RNA sequence: AAGCGCGCGUAGGUGGUUCAGCAAGUUGGAUGUGAAAUCCCCGGGCUCAACCUGGGAACUGCAUCCAAAACUACUGAGCUAGAGUACGGUAGAGGGUGGUGGAAUUUCCUGGAAGGAACACCAGUGGCGAAGGCGACCACCUGGACUGAUACUGACACUGAGGUGCGAAAGCGUGGGGAGCAAACAGGAUUAGAUACCCUGGUAGUCCACGCCGUAAACGAUGUCGACUAGCCGUUGGGAUCCUUGAGAUCUUAGUGGCGCAGCUAACGCGAUAAGUCGACCGCCUGGGGAGUACGGCCGCAAGGUUAAAACUCAAAUGAAUUGACGGGGGCCCGCACA
């Protein structure tokens, strides 16, 4: 998983009323986090395509709650598009 | 009759485990009680009272009935409070084909008919293994020494067992009445009596109550 | 997934008719409360049972006749693929007219007899015989 | 005859839940038509029938118009059930890298030295992964579900042609290794003959790194998903109930199994893990041969694979089941059949 430091440091910009974790602030944005960090155990184990399944399986749902900001909020997802060093 | 201190006594609460049950019996569970489940002790009192009322209706009415309480533990009541009822009965190996190859077997009764001259005399090696056989028929045919044709209701002990004797009722259309356990189906029998039938002493509790009503029903006419 | 509310309610009691089971529970919407409403008029049902808490719930208290209950099946024709909107000269007499073929309308959502006399056609929902 | 081996998901098909609105689909009436002919009935006529016409009926159609708002789309605010995440806790042959092992067996040599490979027991109608798949010991970087709840999201949904990855082993690449076996074979014994099973021997191969093939008796010969309709007996992971010492019951779930009604089925049999009742969608089938083959396209170094025909030809091939017969099928029994 992610670190045990880091899982609960990244909720700290993602507030927004701050007992949400469950706006697409924290699904995207956790999920993001997972995207670049385990990058590093594909360049030693590139010979197990299980654990990047589950990359493509979320890169799409994170695509999939990209897709449901893209008609009830175009406004707070330039937070999303604008910020995280994304396309 | 009705009273709960003979209803109590022996063996009717008592039924079959929670191992062993089909839950069409499912209506007649009176809680659970040490994995074995309870003849429901209260609508018991409504059923055994038709028990009585449907059993007395018809012999003010001319019928009669059949006994099958077809079971090794229970054909020794089945002998006797039989023999105080008027009725036919069979209580060892009901012959599959009663009531169905009846014309047949109409003419299998007789053997003491056909030996009225030697039965009383004693024609010795080759009228042994004829006497000898002389309760093979009486093994079955024990209260069918009466038959007049085919039988007009039909009083059951044993579904789980004997379940053909119920197919064989139902496939004629003869009123079917009899105890059923928490172990078979209360289906097939046209009215229920829920009632426990493995304990010894808790069988003539309603063979001791057809005794009572059978000349309950004969007094009317 | 499930992708029809109502057809998912008639699935659901005909199993209970063939089983020993009478108070039917599920969650309900106010579209499988309107159905519920027509068919305890027709004598086939009783006391639909809104729950009226979060999470609203449907008690079809269905009756039985002795053995064989009252409802043999109910067919959905409309379902929500090919959903058969149809005509007030087209109405359909499902067994002689002893089906009372409900159909929603822009008035009510109603039997067939009612729909002719006072004609709109539409959704023919289904069987009910 | 027919479920791709399974995924991620594009268009699309369909879409939990409530009020309000729209009036595109839906619903009624209005009007113009939908030519005449033909047809359909009532007729008129040929002396009768065709035929001929008169009258209408019919023409399920098309747009326009107003009226309707239960449902669908669309529009907006929502609602928490579907779906997701923040919190541990285990369970788990997930999978991969590097090592550390042991006995045989094998190969040497005077019990040691040497290296390959699969890891007896633990092993399970057990786990794990979408699937293919996967067990000595050990860390190291890493998955998805379960569950205990507590938080929050507000259908974000499932399915999905194309499209895109990923799929057992013999392979043949592009480099290495090296035990046993063994594809390739030589004889040995054997038969008309071995080209066979048996017998003595051994390179390719399995192994490794990257890469390609994308094949299957990929099989549970059962697409994915949700809902609901009697049960009962083991067994796997949590959790709570439990007089409690567990020797453990019960309950609760998510898996894995047995048997059985309702149920279906041609039958075998399935039977809440359906092969029922259903719903959305997808793939697939149309008599047996020809044939998964030619030809054309695509991929491969090759072997080939994938998509996929007709010409001809036959009135049958096939499925489960039953009687008889047969069997170098088993099991009992009889008789000088065996001494």
């Amino acid at each position: 998983a992610l670190s045990v430091e880091e899982k609960a440091q990244i909720v700290n910009e993602y507030k927004q009323a701050e007992g949400d974790t469950g706006s697409p602030e924290v699904q995207v944005a956790l999920l993001s986090a997972n995207i670049n960090k385990l990058q590093d155990h594909f360049k030693a184990n590139g010979k197990d395509h299980h654990s990047r399944r589950g990359l493509i399986r979320m890169v799409n749902q994170r695509r999939k709650l990209l897709d449901y900001l893209k008609g009830k909020d175009v406004s707070r997802y330039t937070a999303l598009i604008g910020r995280l060093g994304l396309r | 009759q009705v009273n709960m201190r003979d209803m109590l006594k022996a063996g009717v609460h008592f039924g079959h485990q929670t191992r062993y049950w089909n839950p069409k019996m499912g209506k007649f569970i009176f809680g659970a009680r040490n994995k074995i489940h309870i003849i429901n002790l209260e609508k018991t009192l409504p059923m055994f009272n038709e028990a009585l009322t449907f059993v007395e209706r018809l012999a003010a009415g001319k019928n009669k009935i059949l006994f099958v309480g077809t079971k090794r533990s229970a054909g020794k009541i089945v002998r006797e409070e039989a023999a105080r009822c008027g009725m036919p009965y069979v209580d060892h190996r009901w012959l599959g084909g009663m009531l169905t190859n009846y014309k047949t077997i109409r003419q299998s009764i007789k053997r003491l008919r056909d030996l009225e001259t030697q039965s009383q005399d004693g024609t010795k090696k080759e009228a042994l293994m004829r006497s000898r056989d002389l309760e093979k028929l009486e093994r079955s045919l024990g209260g069918i020494k009466d038959m007049g044709g085919l039988p007009d209701a039909l009083f059951v002990i044993d579904v789980d067992h004997e379940r053909i004797a119920i197919t064989e009722a139902n496939k004629l259309g003869i009123p079917v009445i009899g105890v059923v356990d928490t172990n078979s189906s209360p289906e097939g029998v046209d009215y229920v009596i829920p009632g426990n039938d493995d304990a010894i002493r808790a069988v003539q509790l309603y063979l001791n109550s057809m005794a009572e009503a059978v000349i309950r029903g004969k007094q009317g006419a | 997934s499930m992708q029809d509310p109502l057809a998912d309610m008639l699935t659901r009691i005909r199993n209970a008719q063939m089983a020993e089971k009478t108070v039917v529970s599920m969650p309900s919407s106010k579209l499988k409360a309107a159905v519920a409403k027509v068919l305890k008029d027709e004598g086939y049902i009783a006391d639909f049972q809104i729950s009226s808490e979060v999470k609203p719930q449907l008690s079809i208290e269905l009756k039985y006749f002795e053995g064989k209950p009252v409802i043999e099946e109910v067919k959905r024709i409309s379902r929500p693929g090919l959903r058969q909107y149809k005509s007030v000269e087209q109405l359909p007499a499902v067994r002689g007219g002893l089906g009372v073929s409900i159909v929603s309308t822009n008035k009510g959502v109603m039997t067939d007899r009612a729909a002719r006399a006072a004609g709109v056609g539409g959704e023919v929902l289904c069987t009910v015989f």
